[PDB]
């Protein structure tokens, strides 16, 4: 019920993917995105991993939305939305890249 | 991309500190993740609703967090991710230790004299596996040890056998156990007090060394035995005890002795391992004329 | 202190696809007791240790038992013995290479996609299996192979194909766990005959 849901996106290589993750009952925990390498991207509206393509699109208590510009084949895979309630509930998004 | 890994140990239930050396600090985001890659602290902010983790020092030199109430489910790589370009990891691998629990000594079957004793000793939780040594009256006994790993922890056992007479009863046997979670040359110990059964022995001691007519004598039967014997029977050969004799428990009370109350009296006691009998030759002295010495 | 030499890894019973394999890893001497870890290529496998102090030293030993299918054949397994008599992060590792058996399979490759009369055709019967099947048996129904056909091992050469060498040829091979057969249909086209 307070579990985040995200939908897989799919992008032509070189494009910008928009990853979106939202929560109905946030139980006063922050969301976060990690990349397929368990490496933190955005925790709330605070940027973590210093990459320039990766940019923030929304940070309201109920949604975390980021955009990875100029996508490349090495940006495919499972991005983990985490909400830091107890227990920590996760939601995965599978980026697929078109072109080569 | 660089990865450096220190090592870090706890005694179970204990408290561990994780220092994240940072060489020179610009100010960039610092994340810490449990081994499930779940972020404890994104920079200062707590981000796992588990309050055993507290944040101590965040100083241009290092970051330090503390896990209180360590469990075996808290081992693994603790990631310290410093987010600059490029990123730099510090992985502190936590190893949690169970110091051996108090040894438990049991005897297989009852120690009987002449027979043998089978003593065992079991640490049920050790990490690393323990070492069981046996000591008896400050010498070491040689055992037959062998463990088994029920998860991350070890139950070890060690079973010594030796021979016992009645001296050995009441005697102390020490099982001590030690491993790494305990200072070098320390140990937990457990002392088992032997219990050897033995066939009884009786012996009579008298109230007076010289018994004269019209005295009251009390004989006493000085039994030993394991089990101790619970009944004593008093006898005067094929003859009745003096009337007025009081055979009560472990004492015969002869009062108003008269020269016909002479004879050899016996006390007789037994347990499950044997019998015993002792024998007092009663002699009532008089002012009459005696054969010469 | 005593350091653990290289783990001795044995297998009790020959493994077999569909079934299970049980590995035993032995360190006859270590003081302290060596910590035995199983690793399957990258990941970590869970075993069950059980030692016995013979004096000052121990003979620790662990055992893991998982399922195997043909794909795991010749696969790679690692037993990793720690200790205190060993430097930090180091270990005495040892590799085992599975030996899973399975039912053979057969599949026929030709040397040539269209046959016209007079040609010569080599049929390769590409067989897998463990143990390798020792006999590739070529056959053509209840009938007989062409006169000059020579089955040399796992090929079947058919020289100078006349139009009466047609119909289905099968190679056959098997080992103790199973049997496979593959089937090829020879059409010997006359020259000047559209084939598509
Ligand atoms: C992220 O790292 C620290 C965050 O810690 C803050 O300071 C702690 C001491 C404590 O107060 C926490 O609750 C805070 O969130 C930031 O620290 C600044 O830099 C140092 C601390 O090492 C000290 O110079 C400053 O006073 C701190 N001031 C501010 C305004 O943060 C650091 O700047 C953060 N970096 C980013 C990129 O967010």
């Amino acid at each position: 019920d307070s579990q985040p849901w995200t939908s897989d996106e799919t992008v032509v290589a070189g494009g910008t993917v928009v990853l979106k993750c939202q929560v109905k009952d946030h139980e006063d925990s922050s969301l976060q995105w990690s990349n397929p390498a368990q490496q933190t991207l955005y925790f709330g509206e605070k940027r973590a991993l210093r990459d320039n393509r990766i940019q923030l699109v929304s940070s309201t208590p109920h949604e975390l939305s980021i955009s990875i510009s100029n996508v490349a084949l090495a940006d495919e895979g499972e991005y983990t939305c985490s909400i830091f309630t107890m227990p920590v509930r996760t939601a995965k998004s599978l980026v697929t890249v078109l072109g080569i | 991309q660089e990865v450096q890994t220190e090592q870090v140990t706890v005694a179970e239930g204990g408290v561990a500190e994780i220092t994240c050396r940072l060489h020179q600090y610009d100010g960039s985001i610092v994340v810490i993740q449990n081994p499930a890659r779940q972020t404890l602290f994104f920079n200062g902010t707590r981000a796992l609703k588990d309050e055993r983790f507290q944040l101590e020092e965040f100083s241009p030199r290092r970051v330090r967090i503390r896990l209180s109430d360590a469990r075996l489910e808290d081992e693994g790589g603790y990631f310290c991710q410093l987010y600059t370009e490029d990123t730099h990891h510090q992985i502190a691998t936590l190893t949690v230790l169970v110091a051996p629990e108090n040894p438990v000594v049991e005897v297989r079957e009852q120690a009987v004299e002449g027979g043998e004793v089978e003593l065992s000793c079991l640490v049920p939780r050790s990490r690393p596996a323990a070492v069981l040594r046996w000591y008896r009256d400050r010498k070491e006994l040689k055992g037959v040890s062998s463990g088994q790993e029920n998860g991350k922890v070890w139950s070890v056992a060690s079973t010594v056998r030796f021979r016992v007479d009645r001296k050995d009863d009441g005697g102390i046997v020490i099982c001590e156990a030690q491993n790494q979670a305990l200072p070098s040359g320390h140990s937990k110990q457990t002392q088992y007090v032997l219990d050897v059964q033995y066939s009884p022995t009786a012996r009579i001691h008298a109230s007076q060394a010289v018994v004269r007519e019209g005295d009251t004598l009390v004989l006493t039967c000085a039994v030993t035995g394991n089990p101790r014997p619970n009944q004593i029977r008093w006898n005067r050969g094929q003859e009745s005890l003096p009337e007025r004799a009081e055979a009560v428990g472990e004492t015969l009370t002869l009062p108003g002795l008269v020269s016909a109350d002479q004879g050899t009296y016996t006390c007789e006691a037994a347990n499950k391992h044997g019998h015993a009998r002792a024998l007092y030759v009663l002699v009532v002295y008089d002012p009459g004329a005696v054969v010469e010495a």
